[PDB]
């Protein structure tokens, strides 16, 4: 039940998995509005 | 532009209406008193229940019970339809005037598991507020459970043998001194749970209550003002 | 047997620990510090009787929904700071509620058991409840909307459900749990969601099929609060054990906890920022905490609250971070 | 991953006296609060023993009160419950229950039939 | 003006810290947000208010001591400023006693506290308090002497102005001593009930073997030796000037030192204080 269950699932490379989270990390920083502080105006609770 | 003008003034008319039906609500429901019952099967819940039907509602899970006694209203909860774990929804209950607990008295082999109940409740971090109001259920039948014999309490309390009575109030049970030893330890071992530790922030209640007890609505009411007065002593010095 | 397949399952377990040469915080530490991120109330919405219990954010990013335990169900306005709507409810015992995409539609899970449905912009202009979807014998924790019409509703009978409104009946039903299911978060892309519960576990479950895809062990109690990761292949983990925890599908790894010695009160709440750098966990010593994600490190401090934080939401542009607690006050965050 | 066996336990002869162990993985054993509980034939769960997080604090029900003997050892990781003069009704399953919160003096261990933190357990038998 | 300071130095240190003290407490109670939870804080904000109106008075005669930039005639300008320091000190004292009131109330009568204390009373309590500071002493007005001793350095009081006993003795019965005597009685029925709980909790929990009564008597002792030197300076008309200058502004005091021992005596309010000296130090 349970072996068959997560047993056919493949587990990927965590390196790679790190590398993954870093990227869309940084891709999306850009428009982060907290990560990266707004215009007084632009911030809408100002 | 005018609309814009128009919109925000809908809004400020929206917002003073549901401010002022809440300032309406803020006062019903800051007189209401909520009082959580908590306990036993073989406890008899029910039958207290019935007892303050004598002085719809939702019936799907959760039974609400309604009463006042002297002008004030308790409004007390039983938390019938949940499942048997209450580690997470005993959370919920914070802000509720008081904890009535409910024990029976007869049978001694469930009386470990109450007191570990009374333990858990008595410690936790949400609920070290509340004041615990105690009942010790249908009395009468601990008596007859006692006085017919072969039934030890030593064997399932062995500090029962060396232990004797401090004071009773006498005229009740004075038909007999070994039932009042008996439920005077019964009283006696909740109280050194509740007297374990704390700051006396809150407090434990104890009555000796029958099957047929009609006034013990009033004793409840009697020591829901000596919680919320305490509560309001400690509010001098807290502000 | 199944001990000797949990063997293997170890012997996996341990190839994918081969697979993670170092840590996150160590691969990352070529990249530099997130920097200190102060925050200050930038509106204040007051005007609960009893303790908030949580609330939910719109799909506007504007409008909003709190729960409280006094009835009230109450529609705010972040911008202007007053109040929309403020449904009476039928029983006051509420632990959510949530906010459809469409923002026609509340739903109001309690301890009641019944979750209740309540349409917003009807044609009269009065609110009242439009459906009671009952199937559940266990308290309702918590309640997403997978649709307009589906809805994803966890319980305390330890099974979550799958539901649509005008049929009335659980379309698919989730019991692979043993501890009570008590948060659940749902990914972007809507098939697939996940499930923490009080026995140190997440699920996460295809929609469809409605059965346990991956499982995952970490934690060490209760797990309060779940949250995904903003590009959908990992989540983050809130959680008694005074310990958050960064879980991930592709590896089938637990990757980063987040834990400091001093603090040692259970996160209650938890969300993540836009961009994913930025993790927030409320608490029950006061002061919600928010986190670099992939360096582990208290970047700072929120506290403005008198008692348990018992809500935390983050806005879908990602600005506006609202909290609540059992203070009855509702706080708008930067 | 948490991780609860226990060891010991069986037949022994009535007077005898009979030694076992839980032990625990998965999490810090040193700050959460151990007990003992035991499923006869025929009953419901009961609480046996208890024993704080410190080890110098301890609780006993009153039935086995003077008889039996737990033990902690955290450096160790392992917990211990000694049973001395054993009396024949005693006989059931001995389940190492974990309680759920650290830092915690309270509980809500003993339960209807479902737990996440009780171990599998062990029969005893007089 | 040449060596006024050696008299005017009392009234620049008391009035400076007065209205410190007054504004700390005002920004500390509007930060706060469970503060204005209980009922009781209210009637602090109301005392906020007094206060910060009391050390603006006080302002005013400190300019006058050395500028004189207004219609500086005196002969009812300086008079009136008696006036004013005579309903707001008042007001303050007035303030302790619906205090008491509302904590007899939640003694008595505990769980309908919040029926009969309704907010809507509370506002009627409010607005009674000014209207009845104002209305006691407005006959000074009406040129039947002033209840004041207040800014003595006015020399047109000193020499011209004289008390009626009559309008004397009519002011400390209708407001003063009705004062002492709500809060006596509350605090006799307050400390009884309190002292008898205590002893009663104590004995069950052996037998299993007042913040707002320290404001009260530092404002009726600062305020005491006023109001006894008042009766005196009236009954027998004789001056001791530095004593009555002296305990004239001792009894103004009394408002500068209930912020700061408010300050000391809550540390819910030593919280607030940390909170908004972390924002404003920010």
């Amino acid at each position: 039940e349970q072996l068959k269950m997560e047993a056919n699932i493949d587990r990927i490379k965590v390196s790679k998995a790190a590398a993954d989270l870093m990227a869309y990390c940084e891709a999306h920083a850009k428009e982060d509005p907290l990560l990266t502080p707004v215009p007084a105006s632009e911030n809408p609770f100002r | 532009t005018e609309d814009q003008r128009n919109e925000e003034k809908a809004q400020r008319e929206a917002n003073k209406k549901i401010e002022k039906q809440l300032q309406k609500d803020k006062q019903v429901y800051r007189a209401t008193h909520r009082l959580l019952l908590l306990g036993a099967d073989n406890s008899g819940k029910s039958t207290i229940v019935k007892q303050m039907r004598i002085l719809s509602g939702g019936t799907s899970g959760i039974f609400e019970t309604k009463f006042q006694v002297d002008k004030v209203n308790f409004h007390m909860f039983d938390v019938g339809g949940q499942r048997d774990e209450r580690r997470k929804w005993i959370q919920c209950f914070n802000d509720v005037t008081a904890i009535i607990f409910v024990v029976d008295s007869s049978d001694y082999n469930r009386l470990q598991e109450a007191l570990n109940l009374f333990k858990s409740i008595w410690n936790n971090r949400w609920l070290r507020t509340i004041s615990v109001i105690l009942f010790l259920n249908k009395q009468d039948l601990l008596a007859e459970k006692v006085l017919a014999g072969k039934s030890k309490i030593e064997d399932y309390f062995p500090e029962f043998a060396r232990y004797t009575t401090p004071e009773d109030a006498t005229p009740e049970p004075g038909e007999d001194p070994r039932v009042t030893r008996a439920k005077y330890f019964i009283r006696d071992e909740f109280l050194r749970i509740s007297t374990a530790s704390g700051d006396g922030r809150h407090y434990c209640y104890p009555h000796f209550t029958c099957a047929v007890d009609t006034e013990n609505a009033r004793r409840i009411f009697n020591d829901c003002r000596d919680s919320v007065l305490a509560r309001y002593l400690d509010e001098i010095n807290l502000l | 047997l199944r001990q000797e397949a949990e063997q293997l399952k170890n012997q996996i377990r341990d190839a994918r620990k081969a697979c993670a040469d170092a840590t996150l915080s160590q691969i990352t530490n070529n990249i530099d510090p997130v920097g200190r991120i102060q925050m200050r109330t930038r509106r204040t919405l007051r005007g609960h009787l009893a303790k908030i219990y949580a609330m939910h954010w719109g799909t506007d990013s504007r409008l909003l929904v709190s729960a409280s335990q006094d009835g009230k169900l109450i529609i705010w306005d972040s911008y202007t700071t007053n109040k929309v709507h403020a449904i009476p409810l039928r029983s006051s015992w509420v632990m959510t509620c949530a906010y459809a995409p469409s923002g026609n539609y509340v739903a109001c899970g309690g301890l009641d058991n019944i979750c209740s449905i309540y349409n917003l912009k009807t044609r009269e202009g009065n609110v009242r409840v439009s459906r009671e979807l009952a199937g559940h014998t266990g308290y309702l924790s918590c309640c997403r909307f997978l649709d307009d019409n589906q809805i994803v509703t966890s319980s305390g009978d330890t099974t979550c459900a799958l539901w649509d409104i005008e049929t009335g009946q659980q379309t698919t039903t989730f019991t692979g749990h043993t501890g009570d299911v008590m948060s659940l978060s749902l990914a972007p892309d809507t098939r697939l969601f996940v499930s923490g519960a009080c026995d140190a576990s997440a699920k996460l479950w295809d929609v469809r099929e409605g059965m346990c895809r991956q499982t995952f062990t970490g934690h060490e109690s209760d797990i309060n609060a779940i949250c995904f990761f903003p590009n959908g292949n990992a989540f983050a983990t809130g959680s008694d054990d005074a310990t958050c925890r960064l879980f991930d599908l592709r590896a089938d790894q637990e990757l980063m906890t987040y834990s400091h010695d001093n603090i040692i009160c259970g996160i209650t709440s938890v969300s993540f920022s836009k961009s994913g750098r930025l993790l927030l966990a409320g608490y029950d010593d006061f002061n919600c905490n928010v986190w670099d994600a992939l360096k582990a490190d208290r970047a700072g401090v929120l506290a403005g609250h008198d008692n348990r934080v018992s809500c935390l939401g983050v806005t879908d542009d990602g600005m506006a971070v609202a909290t609540g607690s059992w203070d009855s006050f509702l706080k708008i965050w930067n | 991953q948490v991780q609860l066996q226990e060891s010991g336990g069986g037949l022994v002869q009535p007077g005898g006296s009979l030694r076992l162990s839980c032990a625990a993985s998965g999490f810090t054993f040193s700050n959460y609060k151990m007990n003992w509980v035991r499923q006869a034939p025929g009953k419901g769960l009961e609480w046996v023993s208890d024993i704080s997080q410190s080890g110098a604090s301890i609780s006993y029900t009153g039935s086995v009160k003077g008889r039996f003997t737990i033990s902690r050892d955290n450096a160790k990781n392992t917990l211990y419950l000694q049973m001395n003069s054993l009396k024949p009704e005693d006989t059931a399953v001995y389940y190492c229950a974990r309680c759920p919160a650290p830092f915690t003096r309270d509980c809500f261990d003993v339960t209807s039939t479902t737990y996440a933190y009780r171990g599998q357990g062990t029969q005893v038998t007089v | 003006v040449n060596f006024c300071l050696l008299e005017v130095l009392i009234i620049v240190f008391l009035t400076v810290l007065i209205i410190s003290g007054n504004i700390i407490v005002i920004f500390v109670f509007h930060c706060a947000p469970l503060l204005n939870h209980h009922t009781t804080s209210y009637f602090i904000q109301t005392m906020a208010y007094a206060d910060l109106f009391v050390g603006v008075s006080c302002v005013v005669p400190s300019l006058s001591l050395l500028h004189h930039p207004l219609p500086v005639e005196e002969s009812l300008t300086c008079q009136i400023f008696g006036f004013v320091v005579s309903v707001l000190k008042s007001v303050s004292m007035a303030s302790l006693a619906c205090i008491s009131i509302d904590r007899y109330i939640a003694i008595t009568k505990p769980l309908t506290y919040n029926t009969l204390v309704t907010p809507w009373r509370l506002r009627l309590c409010i607005f009674l308090i000014w209207l009845y500071s104002t209305l006691v002493f407005l006959p000074s007005f009406f040129h039947w002497g002033k209840p004041g001793y207040h800014g003595d350095v006015f020399q047109w009081c000193a020499e011209s102005w004289h008390t009626d006993s009559y309008f004397t003795l009519f002011i400390v019965m209708m407001l003063y001593a009705p004062a002492a005597l709500i809060v006596c009685f509350t605090y006799f029925n307050i400390f009884r009930i309190c002292q008898q709980h205590t002893k009663d909790i104590s004995e069950r929990q052996a037998r299993f073997s007042m913040v707002l009564f320290r404001i009260t008597s530092v404002f009726y002792i600062l305020w005491l030796p006023y109001i006894i030197y008042f009766l005196l300076e009236s009954s027998t008309g004789h001056s001791n000037r530095f004593a009555s200058f002296l305990t004239t502004w001792l009894a103004i005091s009394n408002s500068f030192c209930n912020c700061v021992i408010y300050s000391l005596s809550n540390s819910v309010f030593q919280r607030g204080l940390k909170r908004l000296s972390g924002a404003m130090c920010t």
